[PDB]
């Protein structure tokens, strides 16, 4: 329909085209490097905590 | 290029006919009325036309000449002019090809988007059903706010009275009903599904354009018509607006469907209404209203009924919107409508400003129906609510002993819970679980400045990990003793962690 | 149908508009100030982005 009622038909076929083609990006996980964390706690409530309690 | 080519085909298509017609002189006309001569055979309340295409109503049917009201503006009619009767009562388009339109008083497309494919029309001064086809109101006209679904129910063939001061939010309890129905209208039961009609009356056009994109953002006007006789339209076109709605959902009402009219203000079409009175001479009466101003009302809102199963089983409810002044609703039409109506909707400057919005003033707010009309959860649900405010408003105008203090504490309590934002109904089931929280002693604990928090949080809770729970509700339409469980499991779990 | 002189006029007037539409005849200075005028309007009301190609983004993570 967005095409069916512009002159310049083209020009938006091109913008329908370059949007099939064109994707987006994604956010990944180096802002979660709190990963690590959870290994220190790995020690404390299972080796030093536990172990000492 | 095409757009003269679809110009042609308008023309391609004209109206050769011409007919010989009965006329009449307009002997006089000045300040929207004229008095034609001659239109020995016009009817009373028929519509006529004049020399410039300009429509009008013969209202009075002197001896001596016929007193026509102009729908429209008055400067292009001159003495010695020429009235042709159209011999036609005043009739209006009516259809499902109307829905999504923006309409004048006289059923004419006022948002350009073409004409209104209408396939059929219905006069507007249509006698009410009798006695014989309507039943007593059954099913629920879900609102979404919940000071209305709870305490104040609406239902299908009811007419409520949303009576108040200016700005209290009376136009915002309509467009919330409006958008409420969204729900029931995407579904695919035809049985839930209520089209909306709006009736602007007197209201500036800007005020009618924020409401009709307001519609169109929540996606409203798949199933809503405006019928908007804005401030600059001719007084007789303000008088009629009301009627020509009515109308439009009259269509609905007598072929099974169900439909909502909403007319705003009714204080305005009796404003209208007495200009037109006063300017044909009729003598006037109390506050300067025609005698017959009651029956101005009267016969528009008893058109709001609910047929039986024999007669389609369709509805049509009613919304009319009242303006006090100062509170004063001793006044002439307020008290009027109010005689006229069912329930009512006491809406309070005090409780306004006092934070409480909708300022529903609960304890005068009354429905008539009460009982039936409501949703087992929310009957269930709702009665220990209002027994609860109604001993909460008795010891209130103070602020010692542990049962009363826990009286008021819950009060507020519930107090706090009624409040909402606008544009933002709420499903049933969700009013049911926010209340059925409230009201079961858990918020207690809380603070009440802190009570609209959780409301929201709750439902942001229960509407994604508790979706079944809800479902069920709907769907059984009651609290089960499972679904009460869970209820109770819920909100314990919830209230520790927040 | 042949007969309504008029409505023959209207379509003949019709015609010769359509034909003679190379340029908007009988445009006047109005015709142009006023396309400016809403053009603009319209302009601002949407936006000053690159009006022929996809701008680009070029978003940042959290
Ligand atoms: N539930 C609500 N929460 C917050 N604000 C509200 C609520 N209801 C109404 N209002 C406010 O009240 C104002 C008036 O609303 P509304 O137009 O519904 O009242 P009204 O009586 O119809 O006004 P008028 O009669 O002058 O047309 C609005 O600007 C709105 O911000
Ligand atoms: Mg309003």
């Amino acid at each position: 329909y967005y095409k069916a009622n512009v002159a310049k038909a083209g020009l938006v076929d091109d913008f329908e085209k370059k949007f099939n083609a064109l994707k987006v990006p994604i956010p990944e996980d180096k802002y979660t490097a709190q990963v690590d964390a959870e290994e220190k706690e790995d020690v404390k409530s299972c080796a030093e905590f536990l172990t000492q309690s | 290029a095409e757009v003269s080519s679809i110009l042609e085909e308008r023309i391609l298509g004209a109206d050769t006919s011409v007919d010989l017609e009965e006329t009449g002189r307009v002997l006089s006309i000045g300040d929207g009325i004229a008095r034609v001569h001659g239109l020995r055979n016009v009817q009373a309340e028929e519509m006529v036309e004049f020399s410039s295409g300009l429509k009008g109503m013969s209202l009075n049917l002197e001896p001596d000449n016929v007193g026509v009201v102009v729908f429209g503006n008055d400067k292009l009619i001159k003495e010695g002019d020429i009235v042709k009767r159209t011999g036609a009562i005043v009739d209006v388009p009516v259809g499902e090809e109307l829905l999504g339109r923006v309409v004048d008083a006289l059923g004419n497309a006022i948002d350009g988007k073409g004409p209104i494919g209408s396939k059929a029309r219905r006069r507007v001064g249509l006698k009410a059903p009798g006695i014989i086809p309507r039943i007593s109101v059954r099913e629920p006209m879900q609102t979404g706010i919940k000071a209305v679904d709870s305490l104040v129910p609406i239902g299908r063939g009811q007419r409520e009275l949303i009576i108040g001061d200016r700005q209290t939010g009376k136009t915002s309890i309509a467009i919330d009903t409006i958008i409420n129905q969204k729900r029931f209208n995407d579904g695919t039961d035809e049985k839930k599904k209520l089209y909306c009609i709006y009736v602007a009356i007197g209201q500036k056009r800007s005020t009618v354009a924020q409401l009709v994109k307001r519609l169109t953002d929540a996606d409203a006007m798949k199933y809503t018509i405006v019928v908007s006789a804005t401030a600059s339209d001719a007084a007789p076109l303000q008088y009629l607006a009301p009627y020509s709605g009515c109308s439009m959902g009259e269509y609905f009402r007598d072929n099974g469907k169900h439909a909502l009219i909403i007319y705003d203000d009714l204080s305005k079409q009796a404003v209208a209404y007495r200009q037109m009175s006063l300017l044909l001479r009729r003598p006037p009466g109390r506050e300067a209203y025609p005698g017959d101003v009651f029956y101005l009302h009267s016969r528009l809102l008893e058109r709001a009924a609910k047929m039986n199963d024999a007669f389609g089983g369709g509805s049509l409810t009613a919304l009319p919107v009242i303006e006090t002044q100062a509170g004063d609703v001793s006044a002439y039409i307020p008290t009027n409508v109010i005689s006229i109506t069912d329930g009512q909707i006491f809406l309070e400057t005090e409780l306004f400003y006092k934070g409480i919005r909708p300022a529903i003033n609960v304890g005068l707010s009354v429905s008539r129906v009460g009982s039936a009309a409501q949703t087992r959860a929310m009957k269930q649900v709702a009665g220990t609510m209002k027994l609860e405010l109604a001993q909460y408003r008795e010891v209130a105008a103070f602020a010692l002993d542990a049962a009363t203090q826990q009286l008021l504490s819950r009060g507020v309590r519930l107090t706090e819970l009624l409040k909402q934002g606008q544009y933002s109904p709420m499903a049933i089931e969700e009013q049911v679980a926010v209340i059925y929280a409230g009201v079961r002693g858990y918020l207690d604990k809380l603070e009440p400045s802190k009570i609209t928090k959780f409301e929201n949080a709750f439902l942001s809770h229960v509407i994604s990990q508790h979706q079944a729970l809800l479902g069920k509700i709907r769907t059984d339409g009651k609290i089960s003793e499972e679904s009460d469980a869970k209820l109770k499991e819920i909100v314990t779990n919830f209230l520790a962690g927040f | 149908d042949p007969v309504q002189k008029l409505f023959v006029d209207k379509i003949r007037e019709y015609r010769t508009k359509r034909q003679t539409s190379g340029g908007p005849v009988d445009a006047g200075p109005e015709y142009q100030q006023d396309l400016d005028r809403e053009l603009f309007k319209l302009k601002q009301m949407y936006g000053k982005a690159d009006m022929n190609t996809f701008p680009n983004f070029t978003f940042e993570d959290p």
